[PDB]
């Protein structure tokens, strides 16, 4: 009909690798993410920024390079190219950290892009888009961790810098100053991660030995008639089964599968929550009636207080190299250490 | 104390042996087709 | 099953693929090659050589300390450089 | 000048020991480059 | 006696290369293994002879 | 009577019980129900600990002061070592409950158990007729177990090195663990996350395609669930429409189609990985660490550039320097 | 002759299942490549094994297996000449061209099967005899060879004892403990702390004396296999079938793959710290050895210092109150070595000879071990992990350890992945449940 | 100092014993 | 080091513990080459 309708009828054309209205925002960003990231782990220091080597270009390997965040003057800065920071300037950008707000930014818009396509190519192919509910889980931690986290700390410096290495800096400080790990919502995030690599797994193995035989040849993977029919396995094998070596058994598909989306993306929607509150550095850090107790008398420990005393030394030990701008000296008689190490 | 030693060390000779001699007593038999 | 797409496989046997790509890909590595031997790549993204994280005596970090004379302060810090 | 000429099981393993090559200099250029300890 | 050495040690590296190469392709295509049953065994025959000579020779040089 | 011992048999080994108890049950059964049993106690009303052989107890049941985050039934002396202590090697239990030998009546008891609880994953089906295997993934998150509970403790010489029964108690494992092996810069931790995060992200795909691409059978205002019937003939989703929406998202060839080979993957993943995972602890249990990038970088003239492998060890030595406060009298840590 | 029609592609191996004759080119071809590595790596190993320094630092675990049997070696473990190295190791690579020859021909020449092409090496799975006898057969070259080890000890030249009463040295030994209520002693010893079973071998006279033992007690069983067959529990036990047999080696190795794994983490007999490097308890030992040893130069009275917790800096007691070394070492007092021996009394550390008769060479050698615990990371950077670059080591005894727990531990699950496939092969329903007959259909309902 | 020179040979005569077989076409 | 005579080929002797791999390797060109059947 129309240029509009034309030029929906082009992008809505099924090719090998599907564009549609979304592609229109997933790829241009989807893949400036994936290059400046690229391109800072092998050409973009953070010197300037964290007196850190950060690329291959100065000697660092797959686990040590990043993309690391700008410096904490900048502040919450968008650190646009073109910006009072940079003004323009594309190298000054690179060393002031323009790349990070530049891969988050994008990426951050990638992650929307990609859902809408999850729930534009749904539309089309006409299934339900419980794809894209799933995806809300990746969106929300990607979301609170690199964006309202850093957003209630002092600058986007406090943000986990993107490299792998980079990365593990971001757990030990959070044991060590927000003392995480004994978070709630933490606590439920692992429950489901490991509960659904869980589900994943056993699900999987309860359907590979529970099949019917349908071919034979020992390899039963040709076996299977990607023209549906009858149910590949026993769904009424399996049930009995569970139901005598756990006691419990599932015994509705449409539940079990349903089961398998919400337990991981409840998980992750709750460890969002916590650090969503650590943003604010509103932590579950202490038990008051613990530390009270501790005052008072010098014979009580628990693995509690063991490990408050091991988030003392994270802190103290680390404080100087990691938080550079604020210049600490902490002279060696005044560094917390037990005997003799 | 001497004797909870005992005892423990009997509990355990009973349900070892009651493990060893049941896969002695033909097991593979038991199961739906083939045996 | 298909789509207008030259199946992969034609295309990665075809002579004159290779034909092309022999040129084209040692063509494209060769040049990343030099960017990063001709010390180019350092210019274009300020990364430090080897003998440029500090000035000879000098141990301390040119950490930029505040947002908008950041510019400024960088080009002051290569100054000390030499 | 297209239709599979060169075998593809060739196209693999020369593609392939290809990439040994240049993930092995990585390899070596841990024990040599800046990334060296030394 | 050392060149003398080096040289069975060198060229009997050189027949290994080939008789690896060789006795596969050989079993390979039937094309023979029948005229090549005799390529083959002069291969094998001649490199016990070399480790032999090797063998002893090494006595002499180190 | 057939004969009371035949009779016994086909009872143990017969799939008509509610639980299936197998011949290894006849050894889990007991082993569990100790294992678990004394934990309850303990965990509850259990005194304080010497964990660190050091005369220095740390109480960890609830009516000692804790709470259910804090509380942990813990580890066994370090004067104890790896030697046995059964109750009947104490003069009393008293002495007992002091030197932390609930922990080991504990542990072994659990493993025991929990290999038997493998062993009969196998057993029942068999009595069923079903392909072997599902214990095979089991064999991951028990392997774990052992690696957590004796495998560390027989590499480094002690039980009271073994992961604690409690929550924060774990949390010290851990952070204590990465202070003194650098785990997080190790390949098999790494492999270890890939298969629960990977486990995590397939097991909410799998899910959501095939919960979104279900035949419609129920009503507008009727769970979408009643929909299938324990005991059907054919699929209740269309495994062509999923595979169709999945194929267009990233696309085809990078999507599976054959439930078989989509089921082998979600299971692979998830146990490969773990296994890993597994090996991990049960390798840096020898002290084979994780890469120690420590001032690799260094510039022109010898200065050291740190990498954020170096903030690392920082945060480790904050750990390794306040451990264990009291318990070390010499320089370097062998233990 | 064998495709897709057999099995997939990557089970192709399961194809030869039933195909004795190439069947056994591939045990042949493979038997090559342990021969190759072995003897490929000895010479890797010499072509970069320096004389003066210590093996453990070199990142050798060949020449030190060579080392221990007496070869090579003297005094202290000292080497002497680097032939008996550079001679096995050839003499393997060569036998490697051999083996590889025969695989290499019985997978794509010689017959495909082998039941016609003579019967007496063609076999039947099921043929509870002939494989009774195969079994039987390998149980006597297993033998042999045990007696191999027993002969080169007590005739050949002898093995390197660090217990040598003059100090480490090549010993011959002529007097092996036979006495079987001691050599089977060790099989009734506590795998725990203390009372460690196998790992607790602690004289080369035990050693020998057992491998005595093994060697006839095992061909004796490779005699009697040979002239039997199965009973009938043994028979109405077991499950008959390639894979069955399979999988009982399978856990055999896994088994033995975990006793490995201790035996160089524990063991200082049979792995001596002088090649290999010292035990894990060994370098924790040494440490205290080192300190109480500086510190009493200086004045301090070792027996009535209190450390922190008021238990004792130097020295304290252990749980059955022998004298020990104190501080987290307290959990290695089992370790006993050639170095620390002479310190120790009826009652464990003597605070005389510790005050008055700690020798220089001790001194050293504690100071020795005491730097080279078996602490590393994986890209070779000796130290505990906040360590600095700059000493590249990682203890043989931590590379080894590691490598077969990972083997143990994969052949475990292999182990019970064969078996769980047999049992349902036998059976008959490794391939899926007869949509027919679905026997939980045929069930009570539980309910 | 450079005995890449042996891999190289050693490792194209894995594909090789086989390309020569690609050509006498047969028995793979 | 190996014997003074055998120096030259210390090079040699460099690689050949890694051809043991190789082989596990080799399977796969031929597969490939057979188009996995
Ligand atoms: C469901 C299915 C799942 C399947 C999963 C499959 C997982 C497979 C994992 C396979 C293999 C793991 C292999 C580990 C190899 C380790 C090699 C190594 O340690 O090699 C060590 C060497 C040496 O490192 C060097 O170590 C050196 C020095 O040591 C020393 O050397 C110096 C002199 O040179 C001095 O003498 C000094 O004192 C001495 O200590 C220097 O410090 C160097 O600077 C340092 O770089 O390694 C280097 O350089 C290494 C650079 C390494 C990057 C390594 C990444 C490793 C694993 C990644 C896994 C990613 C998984 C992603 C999954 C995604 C989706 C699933
Ligand atoms: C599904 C989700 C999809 C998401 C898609 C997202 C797309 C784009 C996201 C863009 C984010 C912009 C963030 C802007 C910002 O951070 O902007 C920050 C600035 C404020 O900046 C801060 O200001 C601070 C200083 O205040 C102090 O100093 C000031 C003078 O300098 C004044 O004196 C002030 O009174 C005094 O208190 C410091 O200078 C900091 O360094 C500086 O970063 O403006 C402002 O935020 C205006 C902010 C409107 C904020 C909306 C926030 C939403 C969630 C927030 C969670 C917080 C926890
Ligand atoms: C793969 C696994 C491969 C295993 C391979 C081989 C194992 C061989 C074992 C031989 C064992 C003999 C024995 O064992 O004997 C075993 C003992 C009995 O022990 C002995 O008890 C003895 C002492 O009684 C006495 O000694 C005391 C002082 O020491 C007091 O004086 C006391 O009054 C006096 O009576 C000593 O304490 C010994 O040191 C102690 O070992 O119990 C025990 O082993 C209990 C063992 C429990 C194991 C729990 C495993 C849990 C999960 C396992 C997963 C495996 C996979
Ligand atoms: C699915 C997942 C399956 C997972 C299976 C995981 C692990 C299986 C482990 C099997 C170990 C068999 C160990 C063994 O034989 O192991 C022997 C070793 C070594 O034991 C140690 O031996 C040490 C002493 O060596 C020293 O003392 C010796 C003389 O006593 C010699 O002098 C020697 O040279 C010297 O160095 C001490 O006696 C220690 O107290 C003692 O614990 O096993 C130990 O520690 C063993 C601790 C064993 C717990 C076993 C439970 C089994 C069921
Ligand atoms: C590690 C040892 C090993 C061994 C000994 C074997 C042996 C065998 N395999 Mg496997 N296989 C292995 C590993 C191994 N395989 C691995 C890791 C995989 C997964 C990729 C497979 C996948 C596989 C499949 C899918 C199939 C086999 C089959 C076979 C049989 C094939 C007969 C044939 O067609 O020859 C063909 C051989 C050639 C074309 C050339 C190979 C030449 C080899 C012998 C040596 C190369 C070395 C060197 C050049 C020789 C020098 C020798 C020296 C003395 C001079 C044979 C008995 C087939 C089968 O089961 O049939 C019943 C089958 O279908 N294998
Ligand atoms: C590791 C186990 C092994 C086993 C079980 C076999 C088994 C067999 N082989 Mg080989 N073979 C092997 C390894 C092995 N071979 C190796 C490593 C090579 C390369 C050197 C060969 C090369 C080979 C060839 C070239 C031929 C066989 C043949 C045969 C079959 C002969 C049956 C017959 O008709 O009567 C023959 C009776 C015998 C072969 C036994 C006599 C063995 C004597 C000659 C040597 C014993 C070895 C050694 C010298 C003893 C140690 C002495 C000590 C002082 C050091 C038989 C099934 C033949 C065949 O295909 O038949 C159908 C054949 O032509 N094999
Ligand atoms: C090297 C391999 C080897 C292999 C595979 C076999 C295999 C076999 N042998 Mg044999 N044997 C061997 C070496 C070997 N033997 C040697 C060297 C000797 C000389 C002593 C013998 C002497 C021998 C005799 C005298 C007999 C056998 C018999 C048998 C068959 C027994 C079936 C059975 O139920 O066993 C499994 C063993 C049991 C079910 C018994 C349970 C024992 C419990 C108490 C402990 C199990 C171990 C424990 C859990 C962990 C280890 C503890 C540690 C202290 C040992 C079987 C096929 C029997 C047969 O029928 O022969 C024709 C028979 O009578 N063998
Ligand atoms: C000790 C002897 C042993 C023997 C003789 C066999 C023999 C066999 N096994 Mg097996 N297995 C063993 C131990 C053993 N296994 C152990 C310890 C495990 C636990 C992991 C397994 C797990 C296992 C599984 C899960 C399966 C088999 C299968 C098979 C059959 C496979 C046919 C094939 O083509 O190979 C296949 C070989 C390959 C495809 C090569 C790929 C190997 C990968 C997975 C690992 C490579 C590891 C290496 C160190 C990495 C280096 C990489 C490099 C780039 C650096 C065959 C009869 C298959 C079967 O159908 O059995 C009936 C099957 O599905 N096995
Ligand atoms: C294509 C999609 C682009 C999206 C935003 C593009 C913004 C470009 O913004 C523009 O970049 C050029 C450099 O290229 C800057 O030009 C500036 O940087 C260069 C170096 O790069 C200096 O030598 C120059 O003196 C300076 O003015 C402009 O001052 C800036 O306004
Ligand atoms: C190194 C030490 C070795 C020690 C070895 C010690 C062996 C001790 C006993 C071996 C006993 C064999 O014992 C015999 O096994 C058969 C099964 O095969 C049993 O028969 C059993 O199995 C069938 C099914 O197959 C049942 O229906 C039957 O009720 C049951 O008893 C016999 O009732 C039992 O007496
Ligand atoms: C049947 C729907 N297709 C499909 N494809 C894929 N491909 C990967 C690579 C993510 C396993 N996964 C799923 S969910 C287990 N489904
Ligand atoms: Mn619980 Ca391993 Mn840090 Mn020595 Mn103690
Ligand atoms: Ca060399
Ligand atoms: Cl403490
Ligand atoms: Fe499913």
């Amino acid at each position: 009909r129309g240029w509009f309708d034309i030029l929906d009828d082009w992008l809505k054309r099924d090719r090998f690798v599907f564009v549609g209205w979304s592609g229109i925002l997933l790829f241009p960003c989807a893949y400036l993410a994936l290059g400046g990231w690229l391109t800072g782990t092998t050409f973009v220091t953070s010197w300037y920024t964290h007196g850190l080597a950060s690329s291959y270009l100065e000697g660092c390997n797959f686990l040590t390079v990043a993309v690391s965040t700008p410096a904490n003057s900048m502040g919450h800065s968008l650190l646009l190219l073109w910006g009072p920071e940079a003004q323009g300037d594309f190298t000054r950008w690179c060393q002031l950290g323009g790349l990070w707000t530049f891969i988050a930014l994008h990426g951050a818009f990638g992650l929307i892009g990609f859902m809408l396509r999850q729930f534009e190519i749904a539309r089309l192919v006409g299934v339900r888009p419980y794809n894209a509910i799933a995806f809300s889980a990746p969106i929300a931690v990607f979301v609170s961790v690199f964006l309202i986290y850093p957003l209630g700390q002092s600058s986007w410096f406090f943000a986990p810098s993107f490299g792998v290495a980079a990365i593990f800096r971001f757990l030990l400080f959070f044991q060590g100053f927000h003392n995480w790990t004994l978070n709630p919502f933490h606590m439920m995030g692992v429950a489901g991660v490991l509960g659904g690599a869980l589900l994943c797994a056993i699900h999987g193995a309860t359907v590979e030995n529970t099949l019917f035989q349908d071919g034979e040849g020992a390899s039963t993977f040709r076996a299977f008639n990607p023209t549906q029919a009858e149910e590949t396995y026993s769904m009424v094998t399996a049930n009995r089964f569970w139901s005598q070596i756990f006691g419990i058994a599932f015994s509705n598909k449409r539940w079990l599968h349903f089961f398998m989306l919400f337990v991981p993306v409840t998980g992750l929607w709750m460890s969002a929550i916590g650090v969503v509150g650590l943003a604010l550095n509103l932590r579950s850090y202490d038990f008051i009636s613990q530390e009270i107790r501790a005052a008072e008398d010098p014979e009580f420990e628990t693995f509690y207080t063991k490990n408050l005393l091991l988030n003392e030394g994270i802190r103290a030990w680390m404080a100087p190299q990691d938080q550079p701008h604020e210049n600490f000296v902490f002279p060696e008689e005044v560094l917390p250490r037990g005997n003799a190490l | 104390m001497e004797t909870l030693k005992i005892t423990v060390y009997i509990v355990v000779t009973f349900f070892v042996l009651l493990f060893v001699f049941g896969f002695l007593s033909g097991d593979p038999a038991r199961n739906p087709k083939r045996k | 099953g298909t789509t207008g797409e030259r199946p992969f496989s034609d295309i990665i046997t075809s002579v004159r693929y290779w034909v092309i790509h022999s040129i084209t890909i040692p063509a494209l590595f060769i040049a990343g090659w030099l960017f990063v031997s001709t010390g180019l790549a350092y210019d274009v993204f300020g990364t430090p050589r080897p003998d440029s994280y500090y000035a000879q005596e000098q141990r301390s970090i040119p950490l930029v300390t505040d947002r908008f004379e950041a510019k400024q302060q960088v080009e002051t810090f290569l100054e000390q450089l030499k | 000048s297209e239709g599979g000429r060169i075998p593809l099981w060739i196209v693999a393993t020369v593609a392939g020991m290809g990439v040994i090559v240049i993930v092995g200099l990585f390899f070596y250029g841990a024990y040599a480059g800046l990334g060296s300890s030394l | 006696m050392t060149i003398l050495f080096q040289l069975a040690l060198a060229a009997l590296v050189i027949l290994s290369f080939v008789m690896v190469i060789g006795v596969p392709v050989a079993y390979a295509s039937p094309q023979d293994w029948d005229r090549s049953k005799q390529l083959i065994f002069l291969g094998s025959g001649l490199w016990i002879a070399l480790v032999l000579v090797v063998g002893v020779l090494n006595f002499f040089v180190v | 009577s057939a004969n009371l011992w035949e009779r016994f048999c086909n009872w143990v080994t017969s799939t008509d019980n509610r639980l299936y108890v197998g011949w290894f049950g006849v050894i889990m059964i007991p082993t569990l129900l100790a294992a678990t049993i004394c934990f309850v106690i303990a965990f509850i009303a259990a005194p304080p600990v010497d964990i660190d052989g050091i005369r220095e107890p740390v109480s960890g049941s609830l009516l000692y002061g804790n709470n259910i985050i804090t509380g942990a039934v813990v580890p066994s002396s370090n004067a104890i070592g790896l030697h046995f202590y059964p109750i009947w090697e104490a003069a009393s239990l008293d002495e007992w409950l002091y030197n932390g030998g609930p922990y080991q009546l504990i542990i072994f008891h659990f493993l025991l158990g929990a290999s038997c609880y493998m062993g009969r994953q196998w057993e029942l089906s068999y009595r069923l007729g079903m392909r072997p295997w599902i214990c095979v993934a089991y064999s991951a998150p028990l392997a774990s177990a052992f690696a957590v509970f004796l495998i560390y403790p027989i590499g480094q010489g002690s039980f009271s090195d073994g992961m604690p029964l409690g929550i924060s108690g774990t949390f010290n494992f851990m952070i204590v663990f990465q202070a003194e092996h650098n785990i997080l810069m190790h390949p098999f931790h790494q492999l270890g996350v890939a298969g629960v995060f990977g486990g995590a992200l397939f097991c909410a795909m799998h899910g959501s395609l095939v919960t979104s691409s279900l035949i419609r059978e129920t009503t507008e205002t009727e769970s979408a669930n009643y929909g299938y019937k324990f005991g059907q003939e054919e699929e209740t989703y269309n495994i062509v429409a999923a595979h169709g929406y999945f194929g267009r998202l990233i696309f085809q060839y990078a999507s599976f189609n054959n439930s078989r080979s989509l089921h082998f993957f979600l299971a692979a993943w998830p146990v490969v990985g773990v296994w890993f995972t597994a090996l991990g602890i049960s390798t840096m249990a020898f002290n084979l660490n994780g890469f120690n990038f420590n001032h690799s970088v260094i510039d022109a003239k010898g200065n050291v550039i740190n990498t954020w492998a170096d903030i690392i060890n920082r945060a480790n030595l904050g750990m390794e320097v306040m451990h264990e406060r009291n318990a070390h009298n010499f320089p370097l840590d062998l233990a | 002759d064998q495709e897709s029609s057999g099995f997939a592609w990557w089970a192709g191996n399961a194809r030869l299942i039933n195909l004795s004759g190439k069947l056994l080119g591939a045990h042949v071809a493979h038997a090559g490549l342990i021969v190759f590595w072995a003897g490929a790596m000895t010479l890797f190993e010499l072509a970069h094994f320096i004389p003066e320094k210590p093996m453990y630092e070199q990142g050798l675990i060949l020449i030190p297996h060579i080392a221990t049997l007496g070869w090579g070696v003297g005094p202290g473990g000292e080497v002497v000449d680097t032939f008996p190295f550079f001679v096995v190791g050839v003499v393997h690579l060569i036998s490697s061209a051999v083996l590889g020859f025969g695989g290499v021909y019985h997978a794509i020449r010689g017959p495909e099967t082998l039941e016609e092409y003579s019967s007496f090496f063609g076999y039947d799975w099921k043929d509870k005899n002939k494989m009774t006898t195969i079994l039987g057969f390998h149980l006597i070259v297993l033998g042999i060879g045990a007696l191999l080890l027993v002969a080169k000890a007590m005739f050949f030249g002898g093995l390197y004892d660090t217990w040598a009463p003059g100090g480490g040295d090549v010993r011959v030994i002529t007097n092996p403990t036979l006495d079987p209520r001691v050599i089977f002693g060790y099989l009734l010893k506590s795998p725990f702390g203390g009372e460690g079973w196998i790992v607790s071998v602690n004289n080369l006279e035990d050693v020998v004396g057992g491998h005595i033992w093994i060697g006839l007690i095992c061909i004796a069983g490779g005699i009697w296999h040979i002239l039997t067959t199965p009973f009938g529990w043994a028979r109405r036990a077991f499950i008959w079938s390639g894979e069955a047999y399979l999988s009982y080696s399978l856990g055999a190795l896994s088994m033995m793959g975990f006793i490995a794994t201790c035996f160089v983490w524990f063991n200082n007999t049979v792995y001596p710290s002088e090649f290999y490097g010292p035990t894990g308890p060994e370098a924790s030992q040494a440490q205290a050895m080192t300190f109480l040893i500086r510190d009493q130069k200086l004045g301090a009275n070792v027996g009535s210092a209190q450390g922190p917790t008021g238990l004792g800096k130097y020295l304290m007691r252990s749980p059955t109150g022998e004298i020990i070394f104190g501080g987290e070492t307290m959990r290695f007092w089992d370790f006993r070595g050639p170095w620390l021996e002479p310190l120790r009394g009826p009652n464990g550390l003597d605070l005389n000879k510790i005050k008055n008769d700690i020798q220089p060479w001790q001194e050293r050698r504690a100071a020795e071990y005491m730097t080279h615990a078996p602490l590393g990371s994986l890209n070779s950077v000796g130290g505990v992990a906040t360590e600095i670059n700059s000493v590249n080591f990682v203890s043989p005894r931590s590379w080894l350890a590691t490598s077969h727990f990972v083997l143990a531990f994969f052949f475990l699950v292999g182990h019970l992945w064969h078996a769980g496939r047999a049992r349902a092969a036998a059976a008959g329903f490794e391939k899926g449940i007869d949509r027919e007959s679905e026997p939980v259909l045929s069930m009570p309902s539980l309910d | 100092i450079a005995q890449l020179t042996m891999i190289a040979m050693i490792g194209i005569a894995g594909p090789m014993i086989i390309f020569l077989l690609a050509v006498r076409r047969g028995n793979l | 080091k190996l014997p003074e005579a055998y120096a030259i080929f210390d090079p040699l002797v460099d690689v050949l513990p890694v051809i043991p791999v190789l082989f596990l390797a080799l399977a796969f060109v031929w597969q490939a080459a057979v188009g996995f059947r």
